[PDB]
């Protein structure tokens, strides 16, 4: 199947019945009207604008945005320094130097993202075998400084100490689904 | 008094032109399926005064490029014509009668070119020199039709005086006897004042207000001047204020019309444009400015000189 | 006044991606291919996965193959809309642009709901697809696709009999057939001059084998018959969609093997072996065999293809991307010969300079 | 929607009505209820400057009443 | 009073300033595309007095979308010293902020901030059009707060 | 929606086809959010017998 | 009639927001006069109106209140607000708002959302959260 887009040139014995219809398509302009009267329809249509800060648009619960370190329902920081949430991070964005916690347990002393790195690709929320790191619906976190985006860990907990009311409902509709 | 009258001619068009720059963006949005300005004020009405005060706070662009006694004139010249380009224009009774007013329009309309040339010659830019020069021969080969299309029409009118046309349009519009003139007139209105599907200055940096002020100013005029010549509104002198109120909507239709164009079509490739006005209109046109001369000679009678 | 000799300066956006992949593994390098044809994402990923899948010697399952074709010809719809309209902007027409970029934003949401985000959807991985797509998605494409064959012919009402379009566009950039092949356009820019060719039917690879669609050849080589090809290729996705929509098989995603795909997240969490692979996939990765391929796929541009080259280490060894525009642009200074400025704008649009392909 | 432009129009649309109706009434205030009495040709001038030479220099008045 | 009023003026000086601003939206990359989706109906720019395509030399703001190579940089800064000098700057994209991908590459700049100042940084690899559209507003109150004559009175 | 049974005839006369049925944007009867949670299918080789890695 | 039915419908739009202050406020505040069914009214005043009849991006709109944590949120209105239970309802991720199915307390979540502090104080600053990774020496203050 191959389809000629433009094959209509055939000598149809162009007579005054029709050959002037092209001159009716010309000097008495109609094709231009046809292209104009269309546009005039839309100004009598429903403009799909939306008053953003008062009318924000649609997302879905898998939206890749700002990171956050989740926490178990009983305190207890959920991140445990596996060190594959940077080994996969293609931006090479992360440093998660760690230690024992002085409880004998296993947690971090360090965690990082350069959010100007961090392509927001989604490898880390899914590679995390614990859902300790996730990537939540914030996308109004523009700042005036390249430095205020270099989220260390205390921001990135207390961020995770904020949207946990929200993430635990999107993820509630996204477990048994990946 | 008289000063009090120009007080009612200039400020009542400078406000108008400003709300064209808005309505421009408001229609074309809705042509393009979107609201336009809404948060500058109630419904965008307060956009232009904001945009105005913006430019007139523009930090001091370094005045390069010449003895700046010419960078002062290009804006100040073209805008000056336009505000004067309205004066004879007779809403029911003109501010200024002119026995040759319709001819006073062309010169004032055509003399504005030196703004586009001198800004092109001042601006020591090897490209914009012959970049603001295409647009001049553009504006000029346009100017021919703007006379012929205007001239052959006034053949079956009397003198050049615009007060006559109200009388000539008593029972009838000049849209019907010459619908072709109007067609070739209309593009000849787009023609000068490039704000049209063809622009050729969008495909003069600091004082962009004045071009931005004069360009759109001539729009409402040259739309209006099409109404008062062809889409003749109703005079009926015991309530002459009607005429202006009917003169309004035609000027807004003819000006809403332009805005439908820019949000209809693309630019025109400045070789066709010549080919349009050196093969298609002008040879078509002379027959019409040969037709109407035979017309009263044929028909019965020629109009007067009062 | 007139052009004779033009010269581009193709370097203004290079980044070293071909180098920068050599120090990152396959899974770790996938989303770079979303960047090249930044307008049309998946189709790049559609190729990159295959260059892997050839070497690894796997056909992914049908349901994942099946959806890989669906978005694989929604991305077809994008770049046409992005170079039908932008080819109209720089020529001058600014309206259909906005009429579509609500119709186009309804076309990102069907990534946002399916993939993570709107545009750089790291959704198509070498082992099929990462993640199935939800329930309230496929009743929505019907409504969209139904209303969308109008939005085009709604536009074709306006432009494809428009003087300002036609004589701005016709007889422009007359491409000779046998000269295209000397330059290797190999996309739209040759079928628009009558060289009957399409890999999707001449070298079919995915489930395109049973679709019953058509190739809109263009005769009378000019950027209006390219344009009509670019239009009808948007239409004849919808024959493909309707056929790619009403017979989706229920099946599996993210290939059965846990060495070439990550396992189910509920399954790495009890079953040991699925945990280890999850710990080594996302650190080390596939461990491809050495070898080499030159894949291909006709994206909206044309024969997008990859000369991926491998080694027993998990990471590649000088991948290379075949930017189909890269040859279209070398012919820029031969097809604009005896033509003036203003159409050279049109030449750019009807060579589809989505630079990111051009740039590396 | 489609009608929120009208505050752009009807405001503009009660802008140009003024220089048509006002300038009518600015002339009629001066010239005494009549119009400006245009002077295209010379003969419209003698009648005027004649009428100027009949009363106080303004020329929109005295008619019959004398003889 | 003087100081009270100048405060009430600066709220007006910086109003016309912000209520209609004229960008110079670069292309260069994928990141470019979202501005067009922000020029689109849904998250329209023009509802704020923001103009879609304005010339550079009359611009009021820059919007950097995309990677920034070592080749384009002079062609960039040449523009920045051709705007006037209320010129504000907006750096869309993880590639302009700090070169999100290709931080480490060689034909690439590790942040637009390496070359020009920045009045706002904006994240996202493809920052959502809205995700800019809050940032552009954050710019539109970065200067509603700043006061030029209030301090000139003390000068 | 609020199309007053005249402008529809203005739209269609000005454009053509009856396009209130194939309108631009969407209102209702689509994607009634929070569809139920699905129990996915499983792939092959969850079969526990004649399932080695040699035959895959 | 036809036309008048719009105005029998378009007039409560203005006279459906209480008085004139309540109406004129909304106008300059958001330029959106649309009668909306209320479901919300959070802490610190976010109302989250609704109307299913409009199209897919205006069937839910929130009206912020003034007097955030010392910011005077009349003019300076953000989207970094809308705390983490309506954000998921407003962006059409879900259908059920957080009144019939609110989120689950976990006895460590914040009690008051802090918006996107741009350049004020009360903002982020980076650290080097690594415990200094070395231990040098100390002289004895005992000469010889
Ligand atoms: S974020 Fe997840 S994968 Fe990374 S160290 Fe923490 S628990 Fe491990
Ligand atoms: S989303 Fe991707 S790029 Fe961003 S931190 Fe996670 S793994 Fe790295
Ligand atoms: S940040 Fe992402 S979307 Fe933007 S230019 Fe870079 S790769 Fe493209």
């Amino acid at each position: 199947t191959y389809k000629y887009v433009n094959k209509k040139e055939q000598e149809s014995e162009v007579d005054m019945k029709s050959a002037t219809d092209n001159a009716a398509r010309i000097l008495m302009w109609t094709e231009l009207i046809r292209g104009l009267g269309m546009t005039l329809s839309y100004l009598f249509r429903e403009p799909a604008t939306i008053n953003y800060p008062f009318e924000k648009g649609p997302l879905s619960p898998r939206f890749r945005g700002e990171h956050a370190l989740r926490r178990y329902p009983s305190g207890e920081e959920r991140c445990i320094a596996c060190k594959l949430c940077e080994a996969i991070c293609p931006a090479q964005a992360i440093t998660i130097e760690a230690e024992p916690r002085a409880d004998g347990s296993r947690r971090t002393t360090r965690y990082d993202i350069d959010m100007t790195k961090c392509i927001y690709c989604g490898f880390c929320q899914e590679a995390c075998p614990v859902d300790a790191i996730v990537e939540g619906p914030n996308f109004e976190f523009s700042t005036e400084t390249h430095e205020e985006l270099l989220y260390n860990k205390e921001k990135l907990l207390n961020n995770g100490d904020k949207w946990e009311a929200e993430i635990a409902a999107n993820i509630q509709a996204d477990y048994l689904y990946r | 008094m008289f000063f009090i009258n120009i007080l009612t001619l200039l400020v009542p068009i400078l406000i108008a032109m400003a709300f064209l720059t808005l309505v421009e963006r408001k229609i074309l949005g809705y042509m393009q399926l979107r609201k336009g300005p809404n948060i500058v004020g109630p419904y965008g009405i307060l956009q232009p005064f904001a945009d105005a005060m913006k430019l007139f706070m523009k930090e001091p662009m370094r005045p390069l490029t010449t003895s700046m006694s010419l960078f002062i004139i290009a804006p100040t010249l073209s805008l000056t014509l336009a505000l004067s380009l309205w004066v004879p224009l007779p809403m029911p009774h003109p501010l200024i009668n002119l026995n040759l007013g319709i001819l006073f329009i062309l010169a004032t309309s055509s003399l504005s070119v030196y703004s586009i040339l001198w800004s092109g010659w001042a601006s020591n830019s090897k490209y914009s020199l012959f970049g603001a020069l295409r647009a001049v021969a553009q504006t000029i080969s346009y100017e021919v039709t703007m006379a012929i299309i205007l001239l052959s029409v006034l053949l079956m009118n009397g003198s050049y005086s615009l007060q006559t046309l109200i009388t000539t349009q008593e029972h009838m519009w000049l849209l019907l006897p010459a619908w072709p003139m109007a067609m070739m007139w209309f593009i000849s209105t787009l023609a000068e004042t490039n704000r049209a599907p063809f622009d050729l200055t969008e495909g003069a940096a600091g004082p962009f207000a004045l071009f931005f002020m004069a360009e759109y100013t001539n729009i409402i005029l040259m739309n209006a001047l099409t109404t008062i010549i062809f889409l003749g509104p109703l005079y009926y002198i015991n309530l002459p204020e009607l005429y202006s109120t009917n003169f309004m909507m035609e000027a807004l239709l003819l000006s809403s019309t332009f805005l439908w164009i820019r949000a209809s079509y693309p630019r025109f490739r400045y070789d066709q444009l010549m080919h349009l006005l050196w093969k298609n209109f002008l040879p078509l046109t002379l027959a019409l400015c040969m037709w109407h001369i035979s017309l009263p000679i044929f028909t019965a009678g020629v109009p007067p000189y009062m | 006044e007139m052009v004779r000799k033009c010269d581009p300066h193709i370097g203004l956006l290079h980044r070293g991606t071909e180098k920068l992949i050599e120090y990152k593994t396959y899974l770790q390098a996938l989303p770079y291919f979303d960047r090249l044809d930044y307008v049309s994402m998946m189709c790049n990923e559609q190729a990159y996965s295959i260059a892997v899948e050839k070497l690894l010697n796997i056909q992914p399952p049908p349901r994942a193959q099946w959806i890989r074709v669906l978005f694989g010809e929604i991305t077809r719809i994008l770049n046409h809309i992005m170079a039908v309209t932008t080819h109209a902007l720089d020529i001058g027409a600014m309206t259909p642009f906005f009429w579509m970029f609500e119709e186009r934003e309804k076309m990102f949401e069907f990534y946002e709901r399916v993939s993570g985000a709107r545009m750089h959807a790291a959704y198509i991985r070498p082992g099929g697809v990462h993640q199935d797509l939800p329930l309230g998605l496929l009743d929505d494409i019907y409504e969209f696709s139904k209303n969308f064959s109008l939005r085009i012919d709604e536009v074709e009402e306006m432009l494809t009999n428009n003087r300002i379009w036609r004589n701005r566009t016709v007889d422009i950039g007359v491409v000779t057939a046998e000269d295209a092949l000397n330059y290797g356009f190999s996309g739209v820019m040759l079928r628009g001059s009558g060289i009957q060719w399409d890999l999707r039917k001449t070298q079919p690879y995915d489930v395109y084998d049973q679709v019953e669609f058509d190739v809109p050849i263009g005769s009378r080589g000019d950027c209006y018959d390219r344009y009509l090809c670019r239009v009808e290729e948007m239409r004849q996705s919808l024959r493909i969609i309707e056929q790619c929509l009403n017979k989706m098989p229920p099946g599996e995603i993210k290939v059965d093997d846990a060495k070439v795909s990550p396992p189910k997240r509920a399954e790495m969490k009890t079953s040991m072996e699925s945990l280890i692979h999850h710990f080594k996939l996302y650190t080390e990765g596939y461990q491809v065999p050495p070898g080499a391929t030159y894949t291909a796929i006709e994206a909206p541009k044309g024969e997008f293809g990859v000369y991926l080259v491998s080694d027993g280490s998990s990471r590649p060894y000088r991948c290379k991307i075949k930017a189909p525009g890269f040859a279209h642009l070398a012919g820029l200074d031969k097809m604009s010969k005896g033509h003036m400025l203003a159409d050279v704008v049109a030449i750019i649009g009807t060579q589809d300079i989505v630079f990111g392909e051009i740039d590396r | 929607m489609w009608f929120e432009i009208l505050p752009g129009l009807a405001i503009m649309g009660v802008c140009l009505v003024i220089p048509g109706v006002s300038t009518a009434y600015i002339h009629k205030f001066t010239n005494g209820g009549k119009e400006k009495r245009v002077a295209r040709v010379q003969y419209q001038w003698y009648l005027m400057e004649r009428d100027r030479r009949i009363s106080g220099v303004n020329r929109y008045y005295v008619s019959k009443g004398l003889e | 009073r003087a100081e009270y009023v100048v405060t009430k003026l600066d709220d007006l000086i910086n109003w016309a300033r912000r209520s209609s601003l004229w960008p110079m939206t670069f292309g260069l990359a994928c990141c470019a595309v979202e501005m067009m989706h922000m020029a689109a109906p849904r998250y329209d720019m023009d509802r704020f007095g923001v103009v879609f395509r304005a010339s550079p030399r009359q611009a009021d703001v820059m919007i950097v979308a995309g990677t920034l190579t070592n080749k384009m940089a002079p062609a960039l800064r040449k523009v920045y010293d051709q705007m006037p000098e209320p010129r504000y700057v907006v750096s869309m994209g993880s590639c302009a902020n700090g070169g999100g991908y290709y931080h480490y590459s060689y034909s690439v700049v590790r942040g637009c901030d390496r070359i020009v100042p920045v009045d706002i940084y904006v994240p996202g690899c493809p920052p959502t059009a809205e995700a800019l559209l809050y940032g552009i507003l954050q710019l539109q109150r970065k200067i509603k707060r700043e006061q030029k004559l209030k301090i000139w009175y003390r000068r | 929606a609020s199309a007053t049974r005249v402008i529809q005839k203005l739209r269609n006369w000005a454009s053509g086809q009856d396009l209130q049925a194939k309108l631009q944007l969407r209102y209702q009867e689509i994607a009634k959010r929070t569809q139920p949670p699905p129990k996915l299918p499983v792939g092959p080789s969850h079969k526990l017998s004649n399932n080695y890695y040699c035959t895959r | 009639m036809e036309l008048v039915e719009v105005l029998k419908r378009g007039v409560q739009q203005v006279t459906g927001h209480g008085g004139l202050r309540g109406l004129l406020r909304v106008f300059f505040r958001a330029n959106d006069i649309r009668i909306g069914t209320l479901v919300g009214e959070d802490k610190y005043g976010n109302k989250y109106y609704e109307d299913n009849k409009q199209f897919f991006g205006r069937h839910r709109w929130v009206i912020y209140t003034t007097e955030m944590n010392g910011k005077n949120t009349f003019w300076d209105v953000d989207g970094s607000m809308v705390p983490p239970e309506w954000h998921r309802w407003l962006h059409c991720m879900t259908d059920d708002p957080p009144t019939t199915n609110p989120p689950t307390a976990r006895k460590f979540i914040w009690t008051n959302h802090k918006f996107n502090v741009s350049a004020t104080p009360e903002q982020y600053v980076p650290y080097s959260t690594t415990r200094k990774k070395i231990h040098e020496w100390v002289p004895p203050s005992t000469p010889y």
